[PDB]
């Protein structure tokens, strides 16, 4: 209902993202710092999916590829007998990486956009 | 040959602390200070096939509901009378007239030169007050709370009933909790849901016996942070409610002196009829059996065979030797000696009333309770115990004082958690 | 055939926000907010509606209601006390060049007030009037209000008249506005508009009429939550002002008076000439004119044949039993009863009080301190407030005191509503 | 023209939105008003509350896969549970209050449909380019 | 490469690196300062303030038809009055702090320009 | 009909403007409990290579923000101390005689007065020792507190230090702080060798008059700077470039006595001194300064030609606080001498010092702070960095000329030490002329 994939694979998982994706006296100061927070925290993951072109999408396909070393596994291995939560804890070593992987293969793209269209 | 896929809305999450927003049912503290309705009928998910680990020692939100609790007591005081001007001398008697032995002393009946509402004029007055409260100096008597800090009186309109709060988080945030039996109150736990917000809990405070809380529902449960080191308490859970019915059967009036410019202090009026000590009434019948189940308990963590006696507390101030129970806007003082006397291999607790009362232990603000006018019976469940700590044989005696305990015997099945949405994956396709 | 989402459509609803303070840029309203006026407003002409208005139910008079008491605590907060004036006073009359009108209302009390020192005293004396001062059981007088409240002192310094002020709308939200002249108030009004911002208000604070508010354009117009019931008040907006000139009788002084470390009493001093009693004229024609214009608005809902008479007000509290007026932060209370008093088919005295509530919350009271001088106060009457007292007779009495019908009053025509620019309907696009 | 709107024809409403949705963020001497702590922090929270508004209605149209757009187009059948209207006259003769109001009552559940529909439409993309 | 530090490139070559720039607006005891009710106020103002600048630029960007994209195109002619330089000139020799002083006047002009051709698009593509 | 040049738009566009925002602050005191944001560990500096930028120190906002800062602290953490409106009482007061040095007769005044206790009803004789700039005569043995006819007195509270803790002030996301990283920064202007910083380094809130104590050394020579240096009405700010040590002490032996004067409120009563009486003093190398000053007359030369004579004169004029050097250490408030520091021209110096009591800050009339006696003696090293000196010509003389010490406006201090900085906002979108048509 809220997270009720949390304990599935990956493909069970796969339909069910819209559920996550929407979910967003002085005393009273403290309620309204939290609020500030929480859209803070959203903008700031909008913002990495736009600078990825991936404004607009739940399922944004890049031209990055995946390494061995962030992931020695396959398809049934990664998807099936695999659940999110212990995936993404499994591969915590490479955030870093992909995101300005990421951000590369965006610019590279901009940059022939301006030109090819002329 | 698998390219990233960035996934938005991925079910995950993290170890958090963050803000929790109050809510209730909808002059009571409380009552003002929640505005927010709880959901009328709140949500819980099962989550199938999660393992979450939860600790109740390291409960985060456990700090939060004690620096909220303090700061909403403070603020509701804050606005209220300062009792300045009636830390004076004191001529005081012995009102012995018309009470049982016991009582020979209780009170002391004083006069003293006080303000009116015109600088220029003066008055006299009297009142009287429970010893506790009052220090012989060297006829001649002074506050207790004079030689440290200031004193002020709470306000008349003001009450402080318990009632249940429920804690629900902010967006982008859960609450998780083990709906997992026997829990243990570390580890991880097997059945798990996500939650919207806490079950309502009351803001009871009290030292000794744990009243109007969560049953251990199957046995009784004991926990600890560390159960072979004796620095730790113990939080004891029991499935059986105790019933314990507590009165301070004196009929009491109050009396409205005016202090000065605009206000008013709430004295202590005369006594109708005659002048029993307050006591509370422990069946006899339920407490033995209840600490049997407690031993059968311990045996599952102190040998098998051993003798173990249960004892009165070790020397301290009032706050933690005696039971500390508010009713009413009252404070009693409760001797559980005789409750804590037998050893395994009707009971009458008398009870104190103390006027001028530091709260949760934190030196520097005195508050005056004005008096309640007519009797009071109070019945209330014990819920819980707090304990504290030779191969054949150990001793417990009651514990107390630190009141992020009590918090935390609530709070051991929850734990909050941030999603985190954007996750990436691997998949067949380039672009 | 199929769903289709659209945007930007005409779709708004009730709702309760916060609206700016704007002004055209050292007073209460002079340094309480920062937001400028439109400095040219402009109107959208939201015609082909008629919108439900009320203003019974209005969610801004309650927020201008909050906040102008804000507002009046904010400024009195941080001003010096005068808790060390609450004590025993010594008085006697003055009798010096004494109008015998006036005889009685000015009074010369001393008292023993501390200095500097915590150690010493000092003998002080100083004015009062007979309306602030209540004998103990001939010589011995009290502060009136020792045994309620403490009292603060307004500072000198700040400045107390009224300035227009407009409310502003936040985005996403809008006033409708009512461009009608003959509208009831509760009305589904014709003449729709809307605006971001109001007209300026200047809040005005009297009793029993109105002062320096807009007037009607076409007619009287008298409106009430529900008129068939006496509990509910009349409002009256004239078309037509009517001139009020009241003024100070006395040019008085002031002393001012070292009470502590920082701290200054300002203390009504003696006369300069002789002692004359405070008082205002209205032209009796004028009046007389204005009566016969809004009886003949009460007829058309009492009827033409019953008789209509005006009348001295009811007992009750100062602020309730007569005009009470604010010239410069002093308080003038007119008695008004020649001005209610004929049946049919002007010097006004006035008291000066300094011991004053705003707002009936009772509990916190202020102290005026003088103004030096004689001050002229001038202002336009724009409407009253009136309580309906067989079938032979009606009777209307003065009325008002609860602020929300001043500043109701005024807010006449404007309703706030939230703008949902989002919606779906029905179309051929798959 | 910041609301010249009213309700003829929804044509209208096209050429209003640019202004409509530009409104909501239009973008001294206030440093006296910092100390007035009530008066003050109602003022801020206002533009927070501004700032939730705006973004609602960015998130719900993005999730529908319509943002960028006015008119927004999906699979999503119109049912007679709503409404029994003909095309022609609620929009050219029919203004937009009317339009508010009877559909009012049933909304979420379209909101949900729209979701659903993009739902599908990704996955399928995502084959889509895994397969030819 | 740097933060800032593209600032003494050419613009063209400053322009190969907008990310880090793009970042650098959307990010960020800690209990004694919570009792500041003035100063911790102002903290919160001014965060508040960063958000909606942030918001108000992409709005622009979504009416300009420029959202989501870091560089854009539209279909705007160069004023010569606003600058008169060949390409050349501005992209190579140039500093963006010099590019942006001197067309500092035209700016809400071109924004007008930039928002009537979408709409016009718009109304070109209904 | 054209070139077909066409607009184009862009975001990450590195340009910023002057900007003035609020910076914070990051790091028992007063200063460590409201800087509990920690800096950063480790620190960035990026060289703007190519980049030229115009910073002036006289029109910075950064001094505004740290003496709003530095104000509201002392007003927050003075606030909810002892209120020592009860001692504004008549005291009987005669002078200490024993032991005493003779120059510091007269210094001491022993009075007695009848204080409040802990009860309304009851009152205490109690006495301690003034020293005579705190108290004046009424009317011979009558007398009261210097603030009783102005304004009310608080305590300072016992436990909270004033120790100068370097601070770090750092920038907000969408600003960001520049430094001049040049040499021989005029205060204005162009300077070339910039770049820009997450933070500040940490500054020393130090608060002083004529001898600015312990901040940055000039890297190579001494730098003489003023907004307008042949204005000669201005403050002339002068860093040295070779610091200058001076040894400060306050040699008598004190106690304390606290006595209730309330329920909890303790006031400090200055205890009597065991041993004997002595002036408090500094001591200065008198070769240091008669070395140090020669390469400031050099300098000062820069402006004025060096065909001129250069006197360095005393007896500056104004009130205690500003002809006396104000010195504040260990929480002690010294007045010190500084006349023979000033006493000389050309083509250890012991330096007496008062101790005062009841004291204001910044200027800041009708409200005062009671600073509380100390245990023991104190002794206290500090680097003398830079003066505060105005010009005392205007005659028709270019033959010679005299300066004076200046200052008592702290933002002057604070000016020096943010001398490199300025602070801007981040503007990310840009127009330039593109090839391409949508
Ligand atoms: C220029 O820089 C120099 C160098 O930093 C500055 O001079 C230093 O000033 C500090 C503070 O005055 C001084 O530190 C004390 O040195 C004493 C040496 O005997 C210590 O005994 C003393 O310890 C007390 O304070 C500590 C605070 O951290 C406590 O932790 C400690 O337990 C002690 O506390 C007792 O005493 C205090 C009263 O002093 C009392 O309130 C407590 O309750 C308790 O009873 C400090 O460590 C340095 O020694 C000085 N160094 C030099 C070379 O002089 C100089 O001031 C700066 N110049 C300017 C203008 O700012
Ligand atoms: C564990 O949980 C139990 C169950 O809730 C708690 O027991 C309650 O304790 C409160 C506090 O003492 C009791 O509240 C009081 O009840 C009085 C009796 O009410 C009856 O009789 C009067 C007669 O005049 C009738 O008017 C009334 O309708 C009822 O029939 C009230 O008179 C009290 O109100 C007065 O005092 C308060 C003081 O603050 C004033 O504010 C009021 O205005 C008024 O003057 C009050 O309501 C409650 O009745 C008890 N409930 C039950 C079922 O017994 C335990 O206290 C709790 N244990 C712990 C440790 O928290
Ligand atoms: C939790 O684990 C159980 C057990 O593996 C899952 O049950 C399976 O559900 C699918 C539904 O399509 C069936 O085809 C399988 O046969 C079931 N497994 C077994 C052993 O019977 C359950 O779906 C999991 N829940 C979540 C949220 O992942
Ligand atoms: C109604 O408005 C008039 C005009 O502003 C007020 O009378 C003036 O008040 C100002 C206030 O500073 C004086 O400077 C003028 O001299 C006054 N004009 C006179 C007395 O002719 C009047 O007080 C307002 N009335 C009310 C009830 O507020
Ligand atoms: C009030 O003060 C007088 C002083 O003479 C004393 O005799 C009397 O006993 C005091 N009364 C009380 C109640 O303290
Ligand atoms: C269960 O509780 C005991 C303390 O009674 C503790 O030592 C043990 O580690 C806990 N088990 C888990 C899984 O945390
Ligand atoms: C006491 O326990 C009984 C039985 O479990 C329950 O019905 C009652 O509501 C409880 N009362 C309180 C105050 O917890
Ligand atoms: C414990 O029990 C014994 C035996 O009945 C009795 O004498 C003693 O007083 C009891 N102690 C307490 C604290 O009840
Ligand atoms: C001041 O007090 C004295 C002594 O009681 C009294 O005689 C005198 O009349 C008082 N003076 C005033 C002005 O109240
Ligand atoms: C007009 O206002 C009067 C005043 O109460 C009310 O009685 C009457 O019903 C109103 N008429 C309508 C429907 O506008
Ligand atoms: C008010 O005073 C003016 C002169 O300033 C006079 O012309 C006018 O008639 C007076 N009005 C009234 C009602 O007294
Ligand atoms: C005064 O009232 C009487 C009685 O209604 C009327 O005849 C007369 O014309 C009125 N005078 C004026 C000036 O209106
Ligand atoms: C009343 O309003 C008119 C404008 O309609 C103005 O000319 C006149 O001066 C005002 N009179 C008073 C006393 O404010
Ligand atoms: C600075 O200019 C030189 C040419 O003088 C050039 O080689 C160098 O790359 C430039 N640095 C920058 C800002 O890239
Ligand atoms: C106290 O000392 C001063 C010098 O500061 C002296 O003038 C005065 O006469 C002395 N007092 C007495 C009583 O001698
Ligand atoms: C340095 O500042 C002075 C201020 O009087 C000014 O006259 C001089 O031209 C400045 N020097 C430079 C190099 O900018
Ligand atoms: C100051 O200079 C004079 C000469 O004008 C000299 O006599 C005196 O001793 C000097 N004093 C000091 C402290 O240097």
């Amino acid at each position: 209902g809220f997270l009720g994939a949390a304990g599935s694979t990956m493909g069970a998982a796969s339909m069910t993202l819209t559920v996550q994706a929407r979910n967003l006296t002085v005393w009273g100061i403290k309620q309204l710092q939290a609020r500030v927070l929480a859209v803070e925290r959203y903008l700031r993951d909008q913002q990495l999916l736009g600078i990825w072109g991936c404004s607009g999408k739940l399922i944004c396909c890049t031209n990055v590829p995946w390494n061995s070393t962030w992931s020695n596994r396959n398809l049934s291995e990664i998807w099936d007998n695999m659940t999110w939560l212990q995936w993404d804890k499994e591969i915590s070593n490479y955030t870093q990486i992909i995101y300005g992987l990421l951000e590369e293969s965006q610019n590279q793209q901009e940059k022939n956009e301006q030109d090819l269209l002329a | 040959n698998l390219w990233v896929t960035v996934y938005y809305g991925v079910p995950v999450w993290k170890d958090a602390e963050t803000t929790l927003f109050c809510a209730s049912d909808a002059h009571n503290v409380w009552a003002t200070h929640c505005c927010v309705p709880t959901d009328p009928n709140p949500q819980e998910i099962h989550l199938e096939n999660v393992t979450e680990e939860f600790n109740m020692w390291k409960n985060n939100m456990v700090e939060q509901m004690h620096t909220d609790i303090i700061s909403l007591w403070d603020q509701s005081l804050k606005p209220c009378v300062k009792l300045t001007p009636l830390c004076v001398t004191l001529q005081c008697t012995n009102v012995t007239n018309n009470i049982t032995d016991d009582m020979r002393g209780e009170l002391k009946n004083c006069s003293f030169n006080m303000t009116t509402e015109l600088r220029d004029k003066k008055q006299k007055v009297y009142s009287l007050f429970y010893r506790l409260d009052v220090v012989q100096i060297n006829k001649e008597y002074r506050l207790i709370n004079c030689n440290t800090s200031a004193i002020t009186q709470a306000c008349p309109k003001v009450s402080f009933e318990p009632i249940p709060i429920h804690y629900c988080a902010p967006a982008g945030f859960a609450i998780l909790k083990c709906k997992d039996k026997k829990f243990n109150g570390t580890g991880p736990c097997t059945n798990v849901s996500t939650v919207q917000c806490t079950h309502g809990i009351k803001p009871v405070v009290s030292t000794q016996l744990l009243l109007n809380g969560s049953l251990a529902e199957e046995e009784v449960i004991i926990r600890s942070e560390n159960i072979t080191n004796n620095a730790k308490n113990i939080l004891v859970q029991l499935n059986e409610s105790v019933q314990i019915n507590c009165t301070r059967p004196n009929n009491n009036t109050r009396k409205s002196i005016r202090i000065g410019p605009g206000q008013w202090f709430y004295a202590t009026g005369d006594i109708i009829g005659d002048i029993r000590q307050a006591h509370c009434n422990v069946s006899k019948a339920t407490w033995n059996e209840t600490l049997g189940k407690v031993v059968k308990q311990l045996r599952k963590h102190f040998g098998n065979n051993t003798i173990i006696r249960f004892a009165n507390s070790s020397g301290g101030d009032l706050e933690v030797t005696t039971h500390s129970f508010n009713c009413g806007g009252e404070f009693f003082y409760c001797n559980t000696s005789g409750l804590f006397n037998s050893t395994w291999i009707s009971i009458t607790l008398p009870c104190r009333i103390k006027q001028i009362i530091n709260m949760w232990q934190r030196i520097g603000q005195a508050m005056y309770a004005p008096p309640i006018q007519g009797v009071i019976r109070c019945v209330s469940n014990i819920t819980g115990l707090i304990l504290t700590r030779n191969s054949t044989t150990e001793t417990f005696r009651p514990g107390g004082g630190d009141m992020r305990d009590n918090w935390r015997s609530e709070l051991y099945k929850y734990k909050v958690v941030k999603i985190e949405p954007l996750g990436v994956a691997p998949t067949r396709c380039k672009r």
